[PDB]
RNA sequence: CGCGGUGCAUUAGCUAGUUGGUGAGGUAACGGCUCACCAAGGCCACGAUGCAUAGCCGACCUGAGAGGGUGAUCGGCCACAC
RNA sequence: GACGGUAUCUAACCAGAAAGCCACGGCUAACUACGUGCCAGCAGCCGCGGUAAUACGUAGGUGGCAAGCGUUGUCCGGAUUUAUUGGGCGUAAAGCGAGCGCAGGCGGUUUCUUAAGUCUGAUGUGAAAGCCCCCGGCUCAACCGGGGAGGGUCAUUGGAAACU
């Protein structure tokens, strides 16, 4: 069976019930000059029981659309 | 289009004998025009390079566009000197093959023969003077044309066939045994200046 | 504050070489030792020795000047910098002066010259050029 | 439906054809699924290059050869092979 | 040092500059000639000559150039490797060129290379176009060039070991 | 600049402008605006004809025509050649090209096209000045 | 859904089904897609928003290359039919 | 079998019906005569013309190219003239008047580990056509056909651990 994209990230918003906002924190090389630049991507992931809090390192797996902006499902809480 | 004006003026402008006989340069070896005989100023490097390019393309009676495209092909050849290979392609040009075999007194004459279709490559008619003849291909005169005074006069008059060529008079059949060598080619020409000219 | 001790090492060598000093000294670091030994086995620098002190150690380099005090090392150049890193793939390994010079590269196989890197068919980080 | 048909190529008055599998709705010289052979009618014995394995696979899947493609597959025996495989 | 004798040298006049000195009465025009004289086999030099008349300026520059001949390494028809020569506003980059490509360069650099005997090379002028400076910069780059054997000897390794 | 500085503010190049701007813009009667369409020439009507004094180095009476183009822009165009049949309300074709002598002329009036009669007795460079081969 | 490809900051705040939840309805199908209730959330100097311009691409022109410019013909995709 | 008696082939007759365009002061290959007299006019830049003009007009020559030639328009180049490759900031343009400092950028030596960056292998994909390399077909070429290669800061996956 195929696999869905899973990303590590940090929670930055949990004030919404049953959901959390994570950050991916990747880097990219500038097309012209080639230096790596800090690039931040944030996703809205569905939380089952609001287990994750702010500033927690979590894994999220992409899923079918759940809300207007939810496309990810919480898997792990690796740090607090 | 084909050049058809006087040949002596072009040759003496080039400063080298196009026919190789030197007949044009024998008498009044100046550039044409009233200003030819008297003193003329020094030639720039651009003039020299243009003069070499003109030497080659006037030798082979080619237009600039066709000349430039053939020059590009020579560059595409991967091995050897670019200018030497360019001269090699110029030789393999069909008209020059007829001229080297001696079936025509002049390259213009050989070109007219090819254009009128009196030549046949491997027994097949070819009216394209620009046709590219490879090593080993047999160039023969059209059977209906073998008994004409002009080519007969040319064959009898001709006495030196270059080393790379091999010819048979009775069959009127010739072919390049191998690619011509640099020294075998015209030595008065410096292909390097032509290469630099087109590098611009 | 110093931000590239490797560049400082190269520049120490360049300045000492320019004045034709017999020797030079640098604070000891692993990558500095790797560069020094590469130059040693490539014959650019006459000799290398290492001293151990209570800060981090020291590395002393004896320069090489040919007959008539001719400078063997034409110059040194830092390629990969902290501001901008330089990584080269296997086919991208450069040749310094059409091979007359060398390029020191850091790889998963260690710190190697350009010849060795292309022989192993691996890329890496181009630390420096020397010629 | 899926078709095995001739996509026209070459030049004016000098036609050439590629036997390609394409959805019938696609343009003749436009979108196609896969190329399975060639066809040069200009030679007195028409020259054909074919991928018999691919053609048989698509026929089993349900492709419908056009008339000329069917003639080509018959002359190449592919239609007979598919017929036997059905049997 | 290179001895002018024993070498069949040939010269070329790069540029003839009409330089003026203002004197109480008016102008005092002179000609300054820059000349490059070479061997076509790896030796070349350049000289300057200032004189009231063009022939005398040219002669003076030729003598100066002969005195200033230097030797240029040359592998095959080209230089061992790439180089950039800088003098004042002059800045010339010279790279080895494949056989038969020719001498790609401009004016003064062309004269230096042709007289030096290089038949195939690429180059570019990244600095000023002042003839004297570009000629000086060109010779600086050529002097920078190094021989494989010499590099091999200095590094204490064979040419094969270096390459 | 440092690479980081370049990343923060990348290099930006100068923007060129046409030496013949009037040719670059068309006009739309419906929308009553100027379109951005490059044209090798442009038609116009000569609102005036006359002569102008060159800049200080030169002295002559350069012949010029004030022309309103098909895009409604009014410009001044030069009249090359010797003698012309142009008069106000005459339809002309304009090509690019400045006039160093004149201060404010940037376009030339193509000869031999529309009302611009060829140059009488021209016999060299006839293509320019638009006279048929005699 | 990840990632890539315009200009302007003399455009800095934008958002109220908006952001999420619970239900219900609806869809070939997930989903504020719609609705009722609950909360106040959501996006944004990593350029939101606004403004201007523009169909996108395979490709085409140039250049030593990096790049710059273009987006006809042909093919793919999209959008439109006073 | 629309194309269509089309391509194509044969035979006869004739050098007979088939060359213009721009340019020649320097850049830039191409030079002299008159006519003109800061006028007429030329010009891409420099600049030419005031009575002995290779710079204007014409003539004769000559250079370039050719069923084309020249002008205009537009993009790239030359332009290192936005410099990542590939520039600078004492006096030519360019160091904020100075400091404190959030974020950001960068960061001393070393042990182990990790493998995001980085390097590398395999796999999948980046259609076809087109560039490019081979090989054929059209009398040659243009063009056409066949086989490859190329094209990704790609996805999955296996390795390497010097550097970040
Ligand atoms: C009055 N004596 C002067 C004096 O000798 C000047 N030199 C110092 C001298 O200078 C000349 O020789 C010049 O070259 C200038 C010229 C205007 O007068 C000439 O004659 C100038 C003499 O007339
Ligand atoms: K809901
Ligand atoms: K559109
Ligand atoms: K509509
Ligand atoms: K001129
Ligand atoms: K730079
Ligand atoms: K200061
Ligand atoms: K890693
Ligand atoms: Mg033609
Ligand atoms: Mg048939
Ligand atoms: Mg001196
Ligand atoms: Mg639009
Ligand atoms: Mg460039
Ligand atoms: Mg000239
Ligand atoms: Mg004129
Ligand atoms: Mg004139
Ligand atoms: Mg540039
Ligand atoms: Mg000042
Ligand atoms: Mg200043």
């Amino acid at each position: 069976r195929n696999q869905r994209k899973v990303y590590q990230g940090r929670v930055v918003s949990d004030k919404m019930d049953k959901t959390i906002t994570v950050v991916v924190e990747t880097k990219k090389n500038h097309p012209i000059y080639g230096k790596r630049m800090k690039y931040s991507k944030k996703y809205k992931a569905h939380d089952e029981n609001n287990t994750a809090k702010v500033g927690d390192i979590v894994k999220i797996m992409e899923t079918r659309p759940l809300s207007a902006t939810k496309r990810f499902r919480l898997l792990e809480v690796v740090e607090e | 289009s084909r050049y058809t004006g006087p040949s002596w003026k072009v040759s003496r402008r080039l400063g080298i004998s196009l026919s190789g006989t030197g007949k044009e340069l024998a008498r009044r070896p100046y550039k044409p025009g009233q200003h030819g005989p008297n003193s003329r100023g020094k030639v720039s490097e651009y003039g020299m390079q243009l003069t070499e390019k003109q030497k080659l393309r006037h030798m082979y009676g080619m237009n600039e566009r066709q000349f430039r495209t053939l020059f590009i092909k020579a560059s595409k050849i991967k091995e050897g000197k670019h200018g030497v290979n360019f001269m090699v392609l110029l030789e393999q040009r069909l008209d020059n093959v007829v001229y080297r075999l001696g079936l025509a007194t002049t390259r213009r004459q050989a070109r007219q023969l090819v254009n009128h279709g009196h030549i046949t490559v491997d027994g097949k008619r070819v009216d394209i003077p620009s046709y590219h003849v490879e090593v080993g291909q047999v160039i023969g005169v059209r059977e209906k044309s073998q008994n004409i005074s002009t080519i007969k006069e040319a064959v009898e008059a001709t006495v030196g066939r270059p080393a790379f060529v091999s010819f048979d008079t009775e069959k009127l059949e010739g072919s390049f045994t191998r690619l011509p060598e640099r020294d075998e080619l015209y030595p008065e020409i410096d292909e390097a200046l032509v290469v630099e000219y087109y590098n611009q | 504050v110093m931000t590239d001790p490797i560049a400082d090492f190269l520049t120490r060598i360049r300045n000492a070489n320019m004045v034709k000093h017999e020797t030079l000294e640098v604070p000891a670091s692993k990558i500095k030792r790797d560069i020094a030994e590469i130059l040693k086995r490539e014959g650019f620098i006459r000799d290398v020795e290492y001293i151990e002190d209570d800060k981090q150690g020291v590395i002393r380099v004896f320069l090489k000047y040919g007959k008539n005090e001719e400078r063997v090392i034409t110059n040194l150049k830092r390629i990969s910098k902290p501001g901008l890193r330089a990584y080269v793939k296997a086919d991208e390994v450069p040749k310094v002066l059409n091979g007359l010079g060398i390029a020191i590269i850091s790889t998963s196989e260690g710190v190697i010259t350009d010849k060795e890197a292309r022989a192993k068919n691996i890329g890496g980080e181009v630390i420096a050029y020397v010629w | 439906a899926v078709k095995i048909r001739l996509k026209r190529m070459g030049s004016k008055k000098s036609p050439f054809y590629r036997i390609v599998v394409a959805d019938s709705r696609s343009p003749r010289d436009g979108r196609f699924i896969e190329t399975v052979g060639t066809y040069n009618p200009l030679k007195d014995p028409a020259e054909v290059v074919l991928k018999e394995d691919l053609v048989l696979d698509w026929l089993s899947k349900g492709a419908q050869p056009s008339d000329t493609v069917r003639n080509i597959l018959s002359k190449e025996g592919v239609m007979k092979k598919h017929h036997e495989a059905k049997n | 040092y290179i001895d002018p004798k024993h070498l069949e040298l040939e010269d070329r006049v790069v540029a003839i500059n009409r330089v003026t000195k203002v004197v109480k009465g008016g102008r005092r025009l002179r000609f300054a000639a820059l000349v490059v004289v070479g061997d076509k086999n790896g030796h070349v030099g350049f000289g300057t000559g200032k004189a009231q008349e063009v022939p005398e300026a040219i002669r003076k520059a030729i003598e100066d150039a002969k005195k200033n001949l230097v030797e240029v390494p040359m592998v095959g028809s080209t230089i061992p490797h790439e180089v950039i020569g800088v003098f004042g506003g002059g800045r010339i980059l010279m790279k080895p060129a494949v056989e038969g490509s020719g001498v790609a360069a401009g004016g003064p650099v062309r004269a230096v290379l042709e007289l030096a005997g290089v038949a195939d090379i690429t180059s570019k002028s990244l600095g000023s176009n002042t003839p004297i400076n570009v000629v000086r910069a060109t010779v600086e780059g050529l002097k920078q060039l190094k021989r494989a054997e010499e590099v091999a000897a200095l590094r204490g390794k064979s040419v094969e070991e270096i390459i | 600049p440092t690479i980081n500085q370049l990343v923060r503010k990348p290099r930006k190049s100068k923007v060129e402008k046409s030496d013949s701007p009037a040719l670059n813009k068309g006009y739309n009667s419906f929308k009553k605006t100027q379109t951005n369409v490059n044209s090798p020439q442009k038609r116009g009507v000569c609102t005036r004809v006359g002569t102008m004094t060159p800049k200080k180095p030169n002295s002559a009476l350069r012949k010029y025509a004030r022309v309103r183009l098909s895009n409604l822009i009014e410009v001044t165009a030069y009249i090359p050649g010797i003698g012309h049949n142009l008069q106000e309300h005459s339809v002309v074709l304009l090509r690019g090209g400045r006039v160093k002598d004149l201060p404010g002329v940037r376009y030339h009036i193509v000869r031999g096209a529309l009302d611009t009669a060829g140059v009488n007795d021209r016999k060299q460079s006839r293509s320019k000045y638009g006279t048929k081969r005699p």
